[PDB]
């Protein structure tokens, strides 16, 4: 936040076949500021996609023993992501890597083409060890259904 | 009458058990005697990680 550094939180990209299992990364890149607090909602068509999981990278997501990464689809079509780090100096995101893992389960009747993976850009938050804003920044990916 | 800032089980004090509720709510469990009015923290309009930020900040300042 002294630093004025915009930390990016990007959704990346998959190709599948109807039916498929396929999993996409969620990265983080230009942290500069320790990071205590992420929170992001990624959109995705429900009609076509089914999340089987979420999975924090844990040598970036640490001290999930006490639930630093939360996950919530209790909406269809939105997966929400919390990132906290319970002690509030031990446990910050320090450098770029990826965040999470998600899986989805396509289809077997879905369509070919292109289906956006969206960072809500509203409600993205990202915050240092005492819960001070960072500037972010959202990028999306997409999953590719092929046929 | 709830009105110690954080206490979302309305016992009177805020600790870890307050996390809890915080942390199992945000994942979309039902927390039974939570009380829902509490959760809004940092008075902002809506209940996300932000508050749970500020839940762990106000314990560790006790
Ligand atoms: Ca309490
Ligand atoms: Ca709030």
């Amino acid at each position: 936040s002294v630093k004025n550094e915009t930390v990016k939180l990007s959704v990346g990209t998959v190709s599948g076949n109807p039916g498929d299992t396929v999993k996409v990364p969620v990265t983080i890149s230009q942290v500069s500021t320790p990071v205590g607090l992420i929170c992001m909602d990624i959109s995705y068509d429900a009609s076509k996609f089914t999340v089987k999981d979420v999975l924090p990278n844990t040598d970036l997501v640490k001290d999930t023993d006490n639930y630093s990464f939360i996950v919530n689809t209790s909406t269809p079509g939105k997966i929400s992501i919390t990132f906290t780090d319970p002690t509030l100096a031990n446990y910050p995101i320090s450098v770029d890597g990826i965040l999470a893992y998600l899986d989805f389960i396509i289809n077997s009747n879905a369509t070919a083409g292109d289906s956006a993976l969206t960072v809500d850009p509203a409600t993205l938050i990202v915050a240092d060890e005492n819960d001070k804003d960072i500037k972010d920044a959202a990028s999306n990916g997409k999953i590719t259904v092929t046929g | 009458s709830n009105t110690i800032l954080g206490d979302l089980n309305d016992d009177g004090v805020v600790n870890g058990d307050d996390i809890v509720m915080m942390r199992q709510y945000l994942a979309g469990k039902t927390v039974s005697g939570i009380d829902k009015n509490a959760l809004d923290i940092n008075g902002d309009g809506a209940v996300n990680g932000r508050d749970l930020m500020e839940l762990i900040k106000k314990v560790s300042n006790n």
